[PDB]
């Protein structure tokens, strides 16, 4: 809407177009992350951490 | 066969010694039962309700 | 405050108690006014039951001072 | 089921809500950019409001 | 473990399979935080067997109600044990007990 | 204003279903003030005259007198009988030393016979009553307070 | 640091009359509530001197109990009122004090003999009631100097309350600095006799105390 | 009356390394208790000590893990260590490091001194090597407070980033763990009816019971000043 429009448009921050749909942890809990297994479907390749 | 095995200790055949109040140290009267009773946490927490 | 009992004696109903203080409670709130009573650092809530307490507010004289307001 | 006999469209949200912080941000907003276009000229702020 | 039980512990906590209970006889020849090596008696080989037998404790896991499953062992550095004596307790015992 | 003025947990304290007081103490309290005021035969200090529930409170404390110990005691009761006119009258009791220690605790309409017996359940539950019927509700609240507390103090030192 | 304790920013004495008080000490560290208040409380209802009524004569009547005519109210019902009767001696440790009188007016304390020595915080304080013009009282009290409470089983002699502190209670609640939730805030709450304030016998107390842990402290 | 007299404590008797009995000989009537109570809850309460706050463990990245070798969760290494008593001369805090190889028990004797710091009990067994080949070595981290301060709180937010192996153990500072007073009559010729305070404090080896009775008696004269003179 306007005046986000003209926020952007004096601060320049143009838009992202992607979400920030990540995973953070849950409210209140406090722990070590003491494991992390990752699956990539046989098509996507991999990334660094799999 | 309980109150041999307290005479086995020292403690009192009664099973009742006498307690003292934490912040005056006035000796409570009419003593109190004081022994081991195995205690078990639930899986019933407060976080997972609050 | 703990017993309303004294504002309750004061109006003589516990339900127009309330709407009466809430009015009242609004006016030095929102529309903006001052306690008649000495407010120790109280909501709007307690200040409007206080005086309800000491007769300086009630639905007669609120709609009277209404009609002052609107002759200023 | 057999919690609260809820069928399952209780769970389903809706997600095109603009939550009640999301409007309060907007309508603060809204009356900053007013007020801010307030320091301007009138030309300036004519042509920022209108463009 | 219980100061007063009842001598069913032990049996609760063996007879589930939270404890890694020996299979036969012999000697610790190794410990650790994660696996017991029992080196057999010879009693017990089984003539065609290379004599020594392994148990890998199940360490920090997650159980369905979202506790910790770890199993630690008991045992120590050449210490004799015999078949059906408990190598590592489970998740909740103490020795060989049910320690809740 | 609906839950200050209506609901407030000071303003509900009788049963709707009958008026009887719905904050009477329950096991703890009710335990202390029977404890406290039940009198045995031959306890520290018995047959002093106290001067009052002050002196007799001091004497306790001090562990010269103990809580259930048959003295002459000088109580000074308000009675509102009159226009509400609550006249004073002082007299000299024979009750246990605590029976005097919780009478400092009561409001003043109430008599004096109200907490000179064991103080059970029921006691309890009446005394609270008549002060309802006497002195309202203000009084009550602060009266079924002081109840609760002194109930739990000397329920944990009735050890 | 790791020494530093706390101290009390903020303590507010109220004064509900002239012997009766109420100090709050807002913000203590966690449970020097409770060591603060039972040490002050034992100290000021245990040993804290004074002058206090310890033996009477009542000049013909007996031993206990009593038959005593021209007197309204019954004998140890007058030891009762002596027993409340505030004095404050000067340089003499005890002093015997004679109280006669004869009429129909009701016998105060302000009708003992002035003394020099002797001091009577509240001098209208009833003794006796003689109701007869006929009748008339003689008595020979005894003030002396003591720590605390004296019962008379211990020792027509009467109970000697010499502590000048009628009724003393603390109550102990919460306090929250500005993180620190678990604070602690004394709530002292007393009446003396009149001898001296509220105030006073708290301090003195505490002197007391300070004193008797004067061979620790550095 | 007269006056007090004002107690002293006439002697201390170390009858083991940890467990102490003080003694306050001259007593006035009511002052036994007084004097016990008060001192037994600042002694249980505020003394300070040495408590172990941090581990950080060659090859270790959370507690939960195994180190190839030793026999003990880090866990439960953690847990041992809680424990060790530890009494620095100079500094507020101190890095003690632990290195160990070979099989057999790691006790606490097989941590270098640095001379301002003393280890109590040297036998106090912290994991046991069970490998011919196994080595470890920390970075324990003793430092001196008072109370229980748990991880949790001490990890506000942090100080300003804490790397990812640093381990932070629950300290509790506190040397003391039992206290109980006797107040007995105390046989003098004077007077009769004076008692003697006698105070069995068990440390765990870091407090002289002398030095104890003394921070406990300047505790609470401090709060006493503070009460002397009102003042609101
Ligand atoms: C807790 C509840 C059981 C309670 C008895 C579980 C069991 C299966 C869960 C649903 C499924 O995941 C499908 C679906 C996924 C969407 O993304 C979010 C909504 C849905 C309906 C979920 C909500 C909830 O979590 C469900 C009902």
């Amino acid at each position: 809407t306007p005046e986000e429009k003209l926020l952007r448009a004096i601060f320049g921050e143009k838009a992202s177009d992607v979400k920030d749909s990540s995973l953070r942890v849950p409210n209140g809990v406090s722990g070590t992350v003491i494991d992390v297994q990752v699956f990539t479907r046989d098509g996507v390749e991999k990334d660094k951490r799999a | 066969e309980i109150k041999e095995l307290l005479k086995l200790g020292d403690l009192p055949t009664s099973g009742q010694i006498r307690l003292y109040d934490g912040r005056t140290g006035e000796q409570f009267e009419r003593p109190v039962t004081v022994g081991y009773m195995y205690m078990l946490k639930l899986n019933h927490l407060v976080d997972d309700k609050m | 405050r703990v017993t309303v009992q004294d504002a309750v004696e004061k109006i003589g109903n516990r339900f127009d108690l309330v709407l009466v203080a809430a009015r009242r409670a609004r006016q030095m709130q929102v529309g903006g006014k001052d306690p008649l009573v000495p407010e120790e650092n109280d909501k709007t809530t307690v200040i409007a039951l206080r005086e309800i307490e000491e007769g300086l507010i009630n639905n007669q004289i609120l709609d009277v001072r209404e009609r002052q307001e609107q002759q200023e | 089921g057999d919690d609260e006999d809820s069928h399952l469209g209780d769970f389903i949200e809706d997600t095109t809500l603009e939550l009640p912080l999301d409007s309060a941000t907007t309508e603060s907003l809204r009356a900053a950019t007013h007020d801010v276009l307030a320091g301007l000229t009138a030309r300036e702020a004519k042509v920022l409001r209108m463009r | 473990k219980p100061l007063v039980g009842t001598g069913m512990e032990r049996a609760v906590a063996v007879d589930s399979g939270v404890t890694a209970v020996a299979k036969r006889g012999g000697v610790v020849q190794y410990v650790d935080a994660s696996r017991i090596v029992i080196k057999v008696n010879e009693d017990e080989m089984y003539p065609g067997e290379a004599g020594i037998d392994i148990y890998n404790l199940t360490k920090y896991t997650r159980s369905n109600q979202n506790t910790c499953i770890n199993q630690m062992p008991c045992v120590s550095l050449g210490e004799p044990v015999e078949r059906g004596d408990v190598l590592a307790d489970g998740p909740s015992t103490d020795l060989g007990e049910l320690a809740l | 204003l609906e839950a200050r003025a209506l609901m407030m947990s000071t303003n509900n304290i009788l049963s709707p279903a009958n008026g009887e007081p719905i904050i009477v103490p329950s096991q703890d309290v009710v335990l202390g003030l029977y404890y406290m005021t039940r009198d045995c035969v031959n306890a520290k200090g018995e047959g002093m005259v106290l001067t009052g529930p002050k002196e007799a409170e001091r004497l306790y404390r001090s562990g010269l007198a103990s809580l259930h110990a048959r003295v002459k005691v000088r109580i000074t009761e308000y009675e509102k009988d009159a226009n509400g006119e609550l006249v004073a009258k002082t007299s000299l009791k024979d009750t246990t030393v605590g029976r005097a220690i919780l009478w400092m605790i009561v409001p003043k309409g109430l008599p004096y016979s109200i907490v000179n017996q064991a103080l059970g359940k029921k006691a309890i539950s009446k005394m609270l009553n008549t002060c309802y019927r006497i002195l309202g509700l203000k009084p009550t609240v602060i009266f079924a307070d002081q109840i609760m507390y002194t109930g739990f103090a000397y329920a944990a030192r009735s050890g | 640091s790791v020494t530093e304790f706390l101290k009390p920013r903020l303590v507010d004495i109220e004064q509900v009359s002239s012997t009766h008080a109420k100090v709050t000490l807002e913000p203590l560290e966690r449970g020097f509530g409770h060591t603060l208040g039972n040490a002050l409380r034992r100290i000021l209802l245990s040993s804290m001197p004074g002058c206090a009524v310890t033996e009477v004569e009542i000049d013909g009547v007996l031993h206990e109990y009593s038959t005593k005519e021209g007197v309204q109210e019954d004998i140890l019902e007058i030891l009762l009122n002596l027993k409340g009767l505030a004095v404050r001696v000067q340089g003499k440790d005890e002093v015997i004090l004679t109280l006669n009188k004869s009429g129909i007016g009701p016998v105060t304390a302000a009708d003992i003999t002035h003394d020099g020595d002797v001091e009577i915080v509240k001098p209208q304080h009833v003794i006796c009631h003689l109701t007869d013009e006929n009748a008339s009282i003689s008595m020979r009290i005894k003030v002396q100097r003591g720590r605390g409470y004296v019962p008379a089983s211990t020792r027509l002699l009467v109970d000697a309350c010499y502590s000048p502190v009628e009724r003393i209670a603390y109550n102990v609640e919460a306090a929250r600095v500005e993180q620190r939730t678990d604070l602690d805030k004394l709530v002292i709450e007393m009446e003396t006799n009149g001898t001296i304030d509220p105030e006073e016998a708290i301090r003195r107390a505490a002197t007391i105390l300070a004193e008797q842990l004067e061979a620790f402290v550095d």
